[PDB]
């Protein structure tokens, strides 16, 4: 997270980090046995972290659960990563709460402007490399259809939203993957791409969970 | 691409092979991978250093 501020103790309980050794992507738990994050995660053993604000000290909070079941996006495109999400299922259910929480699900899809909070581990850096023990923070605006794509010709989906500013200075970066982009109490968005990070005229691009609710419930459902 | 053609990462703009500037945002234990070329690939890490 470029341009961002440290989180608050208990404000970012459903968060999430992705270990295969060490944090390589962030996730959310929307409930106490499923948690979402972006397809290009994907491993065969995941290890899921949770209740972690210093992800370099064990300030006894935290849970590691084992992924069990990885399930990514039917539609996947590795190449375009359009349709870049994806369902971990806790081989264990998560002890939930203050510093474990669940986030909820898009009743609708957000509207441009709409201020969204989106955090991770990822480097504050926009040209330099500064990766942070404490989760980072930050505020940015639902960017309408079209700007997202005047920022990005022939690459942005309907499975894509752009959140962020054109101006540069914030957004998200690498380590920030699969990470929450939390609008009125619902993911509305999954840190997924963009060209580098806090670029003047290049927001990142986040997948449009709104889109997929519908698949998530079905596949917990079966699963 | 035009007189040429584009390898590995590379993206096609006209006539020329440039590359990418495009990447997920994935934290690369060793960075992300360089092909032939030595353009990064836009979501892959490289498991061994380059
Ligand atoms: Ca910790």
């Amino acid at each position: 997270i470029v341009g961002g501020y440290t989180c608050a103790a208990n404000s970012i309980p459903y968060q999430v980090s992705l270990n295969s050794g060490s944090h390589f992507c962030g996730g959310s738990l929307i409930n106490s046995q499923w948690v979402v994050s972006a397809a290009h995660c994907y491993k065969s053993r995941i290890q899921v972290r949770l209740g972690e604000h210093n992800i370099d000290v064990l300030e006894g909070n935290e849970q590691f659960i084992n992924a069990a079941k990885i399930i990514t996006h039917p539609n996947f495109n590795g190449n375009t990563l359009d349709n870049d999400i994806m369902l971990i299922k806790l081989s264990s259910p998560a002890t939930l709460x203050s510093r474990v929480a669940t986030v909820s699900l898009p009743r609708s899809c957000a509207a441009a402007g709409t201020e969204c909070l989106i955090s991770g581990w990822g480097n504050t850096k926009s040209s330099g490399s500064s990766y942070p023990s404490l989760l980072q923070c930050l505020k940015a605006p639902v960017l309408s259809d079209s700007s997202c794509k005047s920022s990005y010709p022939g690459q942005i989906t309907g499975n894509m939203i752009c959140v962020g500013f054109l101006e540069g200075g914030k957004d998200s970066c690498q380590g920030d993957s699969g990470g929450p982009v939390v609008c009125n109490g619902q993911l509305q968005g999954i840190v997924s791409w963009g060209y580098g990070c806090a670029q003047k005229n290049k927001p990142g691009v986040y997948t449009k969970v709104c889109n997929y609710v519908n698949w998530i419930q079905q596949t917990i459902a079966a699963n | 691409c035009g007189p040429v053609t584009c390898s590995g990462a590379q993206m096609c703009e006209v006539d020329k092979c440039v590359c990418s500037d495009l990447h997920c945002k994935v934290k690369c234990e060793h960075g992300f991978k360089k092909d032939d070329n030595g353009c990064e690939y836009a979501c892959i890490c490289a498991d061994a250093p380059q």
